[PDB]
């Protein structure tokens, strides 16, 4: 937003911060019936139990599925792939 | 003897030297993250395939090439010392102020 003064001018931008980060365990893709899944938009996560699918700026986990996930590989190149079972 | 002084700079070259190392390893452990919050972890083959997707490249080009792009980068890197040794008036720039 502008606003005027003597000989010049001030802006006042408004900003978004990200705040109250957490730790997780993460894998680059997840293999599943000798196929890897890599993740569309987000990345990977676990709480120690399961798997999850999250984005970037924000903690919200799903369900992996085929919806957000594509194939394009196989399951013996990739270095750190942990399996994983994949729903439909 | 004719009144005319030269003073030192207000920050030592050891505290430029601390800056950039700060700089560096902020960029080098966070992404860009530091930049504009809370430095937040990642490792760094994720990072580069995220620079990957930034330029419309998808991900599995990266983690089915990693020991090639790291190799291609490593040699990049070395050569530099000796392209900036080999050329003569590599700092041009900063010799015409002095
Ligand atoms: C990691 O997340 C999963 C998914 O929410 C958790 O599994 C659930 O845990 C709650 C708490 O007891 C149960 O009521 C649910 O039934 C569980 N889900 C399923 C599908 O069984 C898991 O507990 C989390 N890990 C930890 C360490 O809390
Ligand atoms: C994540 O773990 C590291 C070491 O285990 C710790 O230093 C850091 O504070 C943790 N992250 C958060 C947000 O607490
Ligand atoms: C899944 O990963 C585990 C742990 O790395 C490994 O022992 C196992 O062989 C993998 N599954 C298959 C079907 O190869």
């Amino acid at each position: 937003f502008p606003q005027s003064a003597p000989h010049g001018v001030v802006f006042l931008h408004v900003t978004y911060v990200p705040a109250q980060e957490k730790n997780f365990t993460t894998a680059p893709a997840i293999c599943h019936d000798g196929k890897a899944h890599f993740p569309r938009e987000g990345v990977f996560v676990s709480n120690g139990t399961h798997w999850f699918v999250t984005q970037r700026n924000f903690y919200e986990p799903q369900i992996i599925t085929t919806d957000n996930t594509f194939v394009s590989g196989n399951c013996d190149v990739v270095i750190g792939i942990v399996n994983n079972t994949v729903y439909d | 003897f004719n009144g005319l002084t030269v003073l030192p700079p207000l920050l030592t070259d050891e505290m430029i030297a601390q800056y950039t190392s700060a700089l560096l390893a902020g960029t080098i452990t966070s992404g860009w993250t530091f930049g504009a919050g809370p430095a937040l972890q990642i490792p760094f083959p994720m990072q580069m395939a995220y620079r990957f997707n930034g330029i419309g490249v998808t991900q599995n080009v990266l983690y089915e090439n990693q020991k090639l792009i790291a190799n291609q980068f490593n040699s990049a890197i070395g050569k530099i010392q000796d392209s900036l040794s080999s050329t003569p008036s590599a700092l041009g720039k900063l010799q015409d102020v002095v």
